[PDB]
This record gives structure tokens, C-alpha cells and sequence, in this order.
DNA sequence: GCATGTGTTCTAATTAGAACGCATG
DNA sequence: GCATGTGTTCTAATTAGAACGCATG
């Protein structure tokens, strides 16, 4: 189980790669407008691919992320025959409205889990082919209060213990500590 | 050798029908013709012009992968997405990613699944289609996703109508040189009804709106009849763009019902020359 | 010694449907002097016939003088309006009022336009209008052409009813109606691709739209697409006989169109009225 | 158009339509008082044999019934009966002895009502006063109607006078006299 | 018998032209 | 400099909907 190479778009998931168990070989992509399939190409292979919408309050539309993750991650996959598990996803700080929320699970051919931050609290959908994500029923919650959780919370911030809690079963296929 | 087969055709946002007008006018054979169009008086105007030959999927955001791939494959898929929310003749155009502008990203996914397989070295060919009046960043986003920069292709070689237009694809010579011919009309004179007389040889880009056919900012009428000057009829605007005359004389539509579809349509003669290449990869009359 | 190209005079042009059938049954034109003020007629015309109609404008400025010169015609031909004729209007003024006296002017031009005595030089006229007009207007318009009509319904010869009185001497007027094998009876046979008719036959099409709704309940006369629709007018123009598209010019609206076509004749009927014309003239 | 000596002139045949102008002919002797003139009113089903059988005549004459209510038909039917019935009579081309007609109003049609008139009878009216006695409209072939400038008299003025007679003879007889160098004169 | 009809005059639906408005080449 | 445009909102002016009608076969 070698190590993983894995790009970061809009967020800079150095925070809490270490943590989770995994010079340096991540790549972290900022303004992706200029990207092209052969910098992502010869940014060498990879084995994960994430996205990531801003947290709410800050600039620029929210499916702009949303097109440009899909773009990318098409220039990310390997050949169909190649046997390294690849993975990928998408995350959403309930900024998306009902329209672009259909637009990014039609685009990428899966619905969303929300995920809860109840002890609600905070919540985020995303979307991913980790069958760990699909497999993990999570506490259920609304839209009526994740509706009601957005208006406040913008009133006035990436809370990945979520997301770290998230993509920790993807460890099974490369290197700890 | 083996025998060059019918095309297959996926065509998104299909308006009237131009891109199966044209391939019929080049003798090319056609299998299936699959479009996906939501304007009732667009689905009326193909219906009828060609006799239900095309199978109407209706919204693209309907169509899936798994649909793509069963209806496949396709030899060749075309486009042409709404440009209201793209161009800068709109000044409340909500941009490339809200709106209708977001619709060119069904294109772009479409294609993507029509594409054929990394192995699979079959002739396959594409065209998208929208303004040049669009925004610098919504031009190179555009060929960013598409991974391809445009042709700008200006109707006025070919008609009597000026219509800068740029042209994603593949399509075989999609930038030699356009040249006329015989059957195309370059002046007005020759598209008006008769005993009415062209004052110009051109006419300014037309659209859906009415007086865009006053040429200048000062309101010039392009044509005399009699004591009196007048607009261009809808019959004489087909003939513009190239269309059979009366091809958009369906369901009762108003005249301006008919402007509108034409007005979004494609140049026919400028289709007509993007196309002539597929003739020698698929089977003709 | 030769047959020559005939030379006619239509009163109430409308949309030229008196040309329509003279070119169709080969028969060549000298001349084709019209008498029509709706632009929108006189467009028809001057797009469908190439500038080879001579417009004379409104019927109640023609001279003798006029017919003298621009004569000898030897068809004549007209249908004035019938707008405070028929019986639909319940406010008609009747033959004596409104556009009803422009009958009149028929009367005193064909008058004008008839050859002298002794002269046997062949000469033809034709007048149309409706059945459903008063006993007494009927009356009086046969004691003004010394002639009474013969009554043709256009359901013999196309889809759709259209009963009209014809007054004229031309020959076989009322030999009986046989559907020629180009004739369309069915309104399934005019309609557009896609589209299944509700109906064999049509009533009468007037100006108004809702004379397509058919029966005393108002029935749409089409489905298309599992749904009711109206006709639409390229196969009102199919139900009447012209070209489809005819009256598509001038950025006209189906119900101006069908204002066109709502006031004029049935093209099967008005081709077989002309038929023995054939003989009388040069046919090219 | 060229007059004849008196043994060769014979006595009018006359067709009166509408009016009655017997005791109009009798004043200025067109006739003998001992009883050749045809009158009929209603018109309606006359057909044109009708006519020709009638005698071969000589003056046709028609007139718009006079201001009042006696007005049942509309006014311009009595226009065009009028010369429904005038080609009726009307003799061939070698025309032997002379013919004459002429319609009269008194005042009871307007103004379009006057245009077709002078359409369908292809000349403008005359205006015979009695001067402001009185006025009448008349379309005829009488070269003597037509030449002899009678005097000017306003359409305001006509108007009032065609509604004076509205609210509430001899020296109109002027439209006959140019005839009897013509017919008969009856002692 | 009674429905049919080369049409009116009324209501609400478009038509419509004008009025914006400025990036971009 | 400059104007050219796969458009939208609008408001006045038109156009396109539903009832009234009743001789006459
Ligand atoms: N969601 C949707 N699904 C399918 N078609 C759509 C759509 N939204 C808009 N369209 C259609 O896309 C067209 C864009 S204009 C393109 C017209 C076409 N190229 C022609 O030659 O006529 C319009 O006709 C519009 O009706
Ligand atoms: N005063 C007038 N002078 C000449 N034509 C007139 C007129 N008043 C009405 N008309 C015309 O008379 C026509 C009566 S309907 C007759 C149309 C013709 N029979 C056809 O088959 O098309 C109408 O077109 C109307 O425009």
C-alpha cells in the first residue's frame, strides 16, 4: 500500500492530511481558470482528487466550483485498465441553492449525504465514489434546518472535523502514520 | 474495404432543424437524428419539415450518460446553446454560470459521454456554435471546457447578412478559407419578394428583435415597395439566413414567433460549408 | 384564324384567384386588370404574378373611358362584398347600403364592357356571391344581370362546404361537378405531416377564426400530438385550393390571412367554371 | 341632335317611373287629352321584354319621390331601377327619330348619393332653381338642359332648403319645354 | 325544424418601438 | 474615436379572444 497522491482545488487540505494519517507531494490549485489537462498531467498521477465550495459569507459563483472540480477531475482519471483505486469528491458548505444542487449531483451521477455536526450544528453534502461515504448512514437531519442553519450562521470557517471524520476510511488503501 | 455507413447524429438545443436541413442538402445519409429542444414552436417547425424523422428527447439536463450510451454511438454531435445571458447586446446577461448561459455545461457534459473510448479511433466529429459578442472570460471559459479555441465564422461571406459567429469542433477543414458559390446569395436583391427593391447589399446581424433589420442607428428601412418603404418580410429573413422559403411557415406563428427562431438559428450556407467534409466519412445518396 | 391570348377584367380581385386558375389551365393572358383596395390583397397579387396584374385601384373610379381604353376584355369576372349580403351580419344594410351597392358598379361595368350590337365577338362573365343572402337581394341582383344563378357547393370538389351563387354565361355552368383525381375531399388530405383530422369535411370558413370550430357545441377540426388544435392556414389555403404559402407574404397573421381567404373562392371550383375556356383562347 | 320639320314630328311615347307626369304633359300639351304613355311604380319585377313590348319610346323619365314620408324604398333604389330600365329602352345604334331621358331629384339623396348618380349616368347634375322658391337636381341628355346657365345657388343653400321642406310646378316645367320642337304640339 | 353563416362589436392577448446599456475589437 | 449586437422591459397602440343575431332552406 504505497503512499497517495492526491490534488486539493480551492482548499489547501494540509490542515488535516497529517492528522488523518497521511519535501512534500500534495498539489493545491488556487485560480484554475488557466489550467489545462497538461499541467494537470504532468503534476504527475494521482489517486484522489478533492474539491471544496468556500464557506459562506465571503465572491464568485457558487457553480463556478462546482463546473471548474468537474473539468479537472476528468483530467485526473486514469485509464479505465489502470488498478489503483481512485477517488474523488466534492464538497458543499450548504452554499449551493436547489438549482445548482441538482446540477452537481447530474454532472457527477450520484446524489449527496449530508452529513450532521449535532451534539443541529453544522452540516455539509458531498458527493464521492469512496463506498465508505455511501455505506455510512449518518444521524438524519433537514433542508428546513439546514435552511434555517445558513441565514444565522452567515449573519457575522472550514469545519473539517467533518470532513476529516469523512475521508478517514480511505486509509485502508495507502500508507499511515 | 468497407463501406462508409449512415451518420448518427445527437444535436443539443436543436431550434429548427438546421443542422438535419443541411446534412440532407449534401446527400449524406442519416440513421438517427436525436435532438433535445424545449420550444414547442421549434419541435413543430422539425416535425414538420421533415416528416418525424427526429427523435425529440426534450431538456438536455434529462438526458444521462447511460441514455448517451445506449442511443449511441454517434458519429457526430452538435450544438448550439442559448447565448441571452452570454452576450453583450443583453445588459442584464447573467453570465456563462447562472441563468442560461450554465446550459452550455450540458454540451460540454454531453460530449463527454458521446466521446468514444480511449481505443476507440472511429471517426467522430463535433461542432459548437454560439456569439462573438460574449464576454472575454466567458470566451476562453468556454474553451477551457471545451479544450479547443473558436473559428469566427461571419455569415457575410456566404449571405446577405453580416453574423460574426465562433465555432468549437473538430470538423474536417473547419478553417480553410470560406469560398461562394453558385448557390449562395450574397445580395439582398436576390432574397426579397418580387417587385420589392434592396437598398443594400448586407444587412446588419439579425436576431429576435424586430428593428434589427433597420440597418445604422438611424432606423434605414432596407427596402422600397412601391411609394413606400418596409422591413424585411419573414419569407425574405429565411431566404437571409438560407432556409427554404417558407420553412418556418408553421402553427400559425406570428411573424415575430418566426424571427425569433430564426433569429437564434444558424446561417445555413456556413453549416452547409462546416458539414461538406463529412461527406467523404459517411454513405451519400 | 389563331387563338389569342385572352384579355380579362376582375372586379374585387381579392387575391388574384381568377389568375391563379387561367395560368394553371395553361391558358395565356393578354391581360389582367384587377380592381382591388386592400393592400394586403394587392400584395398577393403582385408577389404571386409577377407584376403582371394592372391595379386600377378602387372599382367606383373606373370610366367607361377606362374600359374603352384599356379594353377589349373578354372575361369579366368579379365577387363584390358581401358583408351586408349575408345573413351572418345581423346588422346588413343591405344591397342598397354599405358595401352592398358595390355590386352595382359590377353591373354598370359589365355594361361598359359588353360589345356592341352585331358584334359576335366571343365574351364571357362570371359573378359570384353567397346563398345565404335575402330572397329580396337575391331577386334584384338576377333582375340587374338579366340571368338567374346556379348554386355550387365547393364540398363536391374540396373539404370544406362553401354554397355560392353564380351568375355568368360561361360555357356548362351548370354541368354537374365530378372530384378530378387531383381534387383533395378529405381535410386529412390538407393537412400538415403529423396531424389527423376530426372531421371529413369542413362548414363554411369565413373571416372570422372560429368558423373553423365545427359543429353547435364549437369543435376544434384537428389533433396533433394526442391534443385539439384549429387549422392552421397553409391548410386553410390546402382546403381551399391554393398553393400552400400563397397568402404567406407581408408579415401577415393567420387571421389576416384567413381574411384573405375567408372572402374568396374555392380555386376546384373556380377551375372548372373556366375549363371550356381552354378553346376560346391561346393555350400555351 | 338635328331638329325635323313640324308633319314629321309624332307624339312622344314616354315611360314615367315613380311619378306620374300625365297632368305634367297635359299643361304643356306632349299629349292629347283624349286617351301611347306607360307608368309603372313598382319596378321591382320588371323584366326587360317587359319593356320592349311596351312600345318603342321615346322619353324615358324617372324622379325620387319628393320631400316627405311616401320614401319606402332607400333613396338610391330609384337610381339605379331607374337606369336598370333606361338600357332597357334605349334604341340600336342607327337611331331613326331622337331619344331623350332624364332623372330628377328633389333633393332627398346626399352627397354620396349624388356622386354615383353622376357615375352611373356619367355626368354631373344641373340645378334648376325657382328663385329661393325652390330646386331640383337633373341628369339628361337634353342639350338645352345642360347649356342654358340657370342661377348659382350654394350647397349651404340647398341644404337648408331640402331640410325647410323637411321641418315644416310652372316655373320648374323649365326641364320639359326644349322637347316640343321635338313631338306633337297638342292644341 | 333549426342549424348554418364571404360579420359586427365588445372584452382581454400580443404587438410594438423605444429605451436603454457598454464591452470589444 | 467609434458602432455593432443569437436581449429584456415596457407602455401605447393594436390585434385577437367571446357574445349577439335571425332569414332561410
Ligand atoms: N433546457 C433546454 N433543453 C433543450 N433545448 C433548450 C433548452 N433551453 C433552450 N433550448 C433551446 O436552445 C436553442 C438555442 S438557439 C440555437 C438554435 C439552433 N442552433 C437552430 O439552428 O435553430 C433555442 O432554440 C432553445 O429553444
Ligand atoms: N370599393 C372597392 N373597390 C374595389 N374593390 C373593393 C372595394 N371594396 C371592397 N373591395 C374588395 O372586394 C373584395 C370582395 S371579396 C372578393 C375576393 C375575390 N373574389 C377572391 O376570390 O379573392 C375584397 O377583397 C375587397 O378588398
Amino acid at each position: 500500500r504505497q503512499p497517495v497522491r492526491v490534488l486539493s482545488l480551492f482548499e489547501d487540505i494540509k490542515k488535516e492530511l497529517t492528522s488523518l494519517g497521511f519535501p512534500g507531494q500534495l498539489k493545491h490549485v488556487v485560480d484554475v481558470t488557466d489550467t489545462v489537462r497538461k499541467d494537470v498531467e504532468e503534476w504527475g498521477p494521482f489517486d484522489l482528487v478533492y474539491g471544496a465550495t468556500p464557506p459562506l459569507g465571503h465572491d464568485r459563483p457558487p457553480s463556478w466550483y462546482l463546473f471548474q472540480f468537474h473539468r479537472l477531475l476528468q483530467y485526473a482519471r486514469p485509464k479505465p485498465g489502470s488498478p489503483r483505486p481512485f477517488f474523488w469528491m466534492f464538497v458543499d458548505n450548504l452554499v449551493l441553492n436547489k438549482e445548482d444542487l441538482d446540477v452537481a449531483s447530474r454532472f457527477l451521477e450520484m446524489e449527496p449525504v449530508t452529513i450532521p455536526d449535532v451534539h443541529l450544528q453544522n452540516a455539509v453534502r458531498v458527493w464521492s465514489n469512496i463506498p465508505a461515504i455511501r455505506s455510512r448512514h449518518w444521524a438524519l437531519v433537514s433542508e428546513e434546518e439546514l435552511s434555517l442553519l445558513a441565514q444565522n450562521k452567515q449573519s457575522s470557517k472550514w469545519p473539517t472535523k467533518l470532513v476529516k471524520n469523512c475521508f478517514l476510511p480511505l486509509r485502508e488503501y495507502f500508507k499511515y502514520f | 474495404a468497407e463501406k462508409r455507413k449512415p451518420i448518427r447524429v445527437l444535436s443539443l438545443f436543436d431550434g429548427i432543424a438546421t443542422g438535419l436541413l443541411v446534412l440532407k442538402d449534401l446527400g449524406i445519409q442519416v440513421d438517427r437524428y436525436i435532438a433535445s429542444e424545449v420550444c414547442e414552436d421549434s419541435i413543430t417547425v422539425g416535425m414538420v419539415r421533415h416528416q418525424g424523422k427526429i427523435m425529440y428527447v426534450g431538456d438536455v439536463r434529462s438526458v444521462t450518460q447511460k441514455h448517451i450510451q445506449e442511443w449511441g454511438p454517434f458519429d457526430l454531435v452538435i450544438g448550439g446553446s442559448p447565448c441571452n445571458d452570454l452576450s453583450i447586446v443583453n445588459p442584464a446577461r447573467k453570465g456563462l454560470y447562472e441563468g442560461t448561459g450554465r446550459l452550455f455545461f450540458e454540451f460540454y457534459r454531453l460530449l463527454h459521454d458521446a466521446r468514444p473510448k480511449e481505443g476507440d479511433d472511429r471517426p467522430f466529429f463535433w461542432l459548437f456554435e454560439n456569439v462573438v459578442a460574449m464576454g472575454v472570460s466567458d470566451k476562453r471559459d468556454i474553451s477551457r471546457f471545451l479544450e479547443s479555441n473558436p473559428v469566427m465564422i461571419d455569415a457575410k461571406e456566404v449571405s446577405a447578412a453580416h453574423r460574426a459567429r465562433y465555432f468549437w469542433g473538430n470538423l474536417p477543414g473547419m478553417n480553410r478559407p470560406l469560398a461562394s458559390t453558385v448557390n449562395d446569395k450574397l445580395e439582398l436583391q436576390e432574397c426579397l419578394e418580387h417587385g420589392r427593391i434592396a437598398k443594400f447589399s448586407k444587412v446588419r446581424t439579425i436576431t429576435t428583435r424586430s428593428n434589427s433589420i433597420k440597418q445604422g442607428k438611424d432606423q434605414h428601412f432596407p427596402v422600397f415597395m412601391n411609394e413606400k418603404e418596409d422591413i424585411l418580410w419573414c419569407t425574405e429573413m429565411e431566404r437571409v439566413f438560407g432556409f427554404p422559403v417558407h420553412y418556418t411557415d408553421v402553427s400559425n406563428m406570428s411573424h415575430l414567433a418566426r424571427q425569433r427562431l430564426l433569429g437564434r438559428s444558424w446561417s445555413v450556407p456556413v453549416i452547409r460549408h462546416l458539414f461538406a467534409p463529412l461527406k467523404e466519412y459517411f454513405a451519400c445518396v
